């Protein structure tokens, strides 16, 4: 095969307040070939209640996926994104940054 | 509305 | 303008044991409608959209049986290109295909398409005058030589002038409420100083569809590239999309710098201006 390593991006579907209930969203695109393994971290640890998207790919035949969750931030929890795929070496983990 | 005809390569 | 109609599939060889994992979805512009999943208890074509769901069981039971066929032909296809490639059977390989048709500003059929990758490479494309095809390498060749005697384009031009537009016409007049709505970006700028002297400025563009955007970042009118970032476009998981591009400034000059945006839904483009 050709492979490609996963792009992420991590953020909330709308802007963060504390004490609002949101969906976090982890965006795994641009990779080759479709297994991957994405989670969804807080405070370091996977959440449970986790669904993506259906498989679909773009012009250059790289597969993107959503994965997202419900959740409410508060000003204390951490959450990040944990992804493994044949093209890393080990897990990759990208923080949610509320500004990005 | 899927194609209706068989293509193999 | 215009809108479209693809259907995306996806196959992938599992030599330790059993079929292969078979994934097939539809869009119309970039809104998925239906799913195929292999590994799913239905076996059924489902549905992805509401408006889609007002499509009868007619309707139902011959999407079922088109999608299984397709997922039988791409575990076919997986063999062929294994035997063509001189592969071993001890690795997982893909196959992907994408089909379908577009319709321009005037309702018309303007574009058609039925192409396919190998380990995610181009392997066979339909050009663009449905009359011809591209082949990669001589596995293709081989595909494309017995195509050409089978008159396989002819037989396809049919499907992508006729019943692909037809069927995409009639989508977009029963999910028209979404489907022909436009949803503007809702934009605004943020402002997060980086030292003493220099600040970001952020123009964010949220809850638009189509995904198609331009930002643009200005500095006394005229483009500016140097010191931007961006993010790709990214789902809300709505049915929207995000995105965002920054700038670095000097402090204490933020006016000179406007971010321009360009949308289906804006009748005008926006620019924006740290004033506020
Ligand atoms: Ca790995």
């Amino acid at each position: 095969m050709i492979q490609r390593t996963p792009k992420i991006q991590v953020y909330s579907r709308h802007p963060a307040e504390n004490g609002k209930s949101n969906f976090l969203n982890c965006y795994v695109s641009g990779f080759h070939p479709s297994d991957i393994e994405v989670d969804l971290l807080k405070n370091g640890e996977r959440i449970e209640k986790v669904e993506h998207s259906d498989l679909s790919f773009s012009k250059d035949w790289s597969f993107y996926l959503l994965y997202y969750t419900e959740f409410t931030p508060t000003e204390k929890d951490e959450y990040a994104c944990r992804v493994n795929h044949v093209t890393l070496s080990q897990p990759k983990i990208v923080k949610w940054d509320r500004d990005m | 509305y899927l194609q209706p005809r068989t293509f193999l390569l | 303008g215009s809108h479209s109609m693809r259907y995306f599939f996806t196959s992938v060889s599992r030599p330790g044991r059993g079929e292969p994992r078979f994934i097939a979805v539809g869009y119309v512009d970039d809104t998925q409608f239906v799913r195929f999943d292999s590994d799913a208890a239905s076996q059924r074509m489902e549905p992805r959209a509401p408006w889609i769901e007002q499509e009868g069981p007619e309707y139902w039971d011959g999407e079922t049986r088109k999608v299984k066929a397709h997922s039988q032909t791409h575990r076919v296809d997986l063999g062929t290109l294994r035997g063509y490639y001189n592969q071993s059977e001890a690795g997982s390989h893909t196959v992907q295909r994408m089909y379908g048709c577009d319709v321009g500003s005037d309702w018309r059929f303007l574009r058609g398409y039925h192409q396919y990758a190998y380990d995610g490479k181009d392997y066979i494309a339909l050009k663009e005058d449905l009359r011809s095809w591209t082949a990669a390498d001589m596995a293709a060749q081989t595909t494309k030589h017995k195509w050409e005697a089978a008159h396989v384009a002819e037989q396809l031009r049919a499907y992508l002038e006729g019943t692909c537009v037809e069927w995409l016409r009639r989508y977009l007049e029963n999910g028209k409420e979404t489907l022909q709505r436009t949803d503007a970006p809702k934009t605004h700028m943020t402002h997060h100083a980086v030292s003493d002297h220099e600040a970001t400025l952020r123009c964010w563009a949220l809850s638009f569809y189509p995904a198609e955007i331009t930002l643009t970042w200005q500095r006394d009118g005229e483009d500016q590239t140097q010191d931007t970032e961006l993010v790709e476009t990214r789902p809300a998981g709505d049915g929207t999309f995000q995105k965002w591009a920054a700038v670095v400034v000097p402090s204490g000059q933020e006016q000179r710098y406007t971010c321009h945006v360009q949308h289906e839904g804006l009748p005008k483009p926006l620019t924006l201006r740290w004033e506020p």
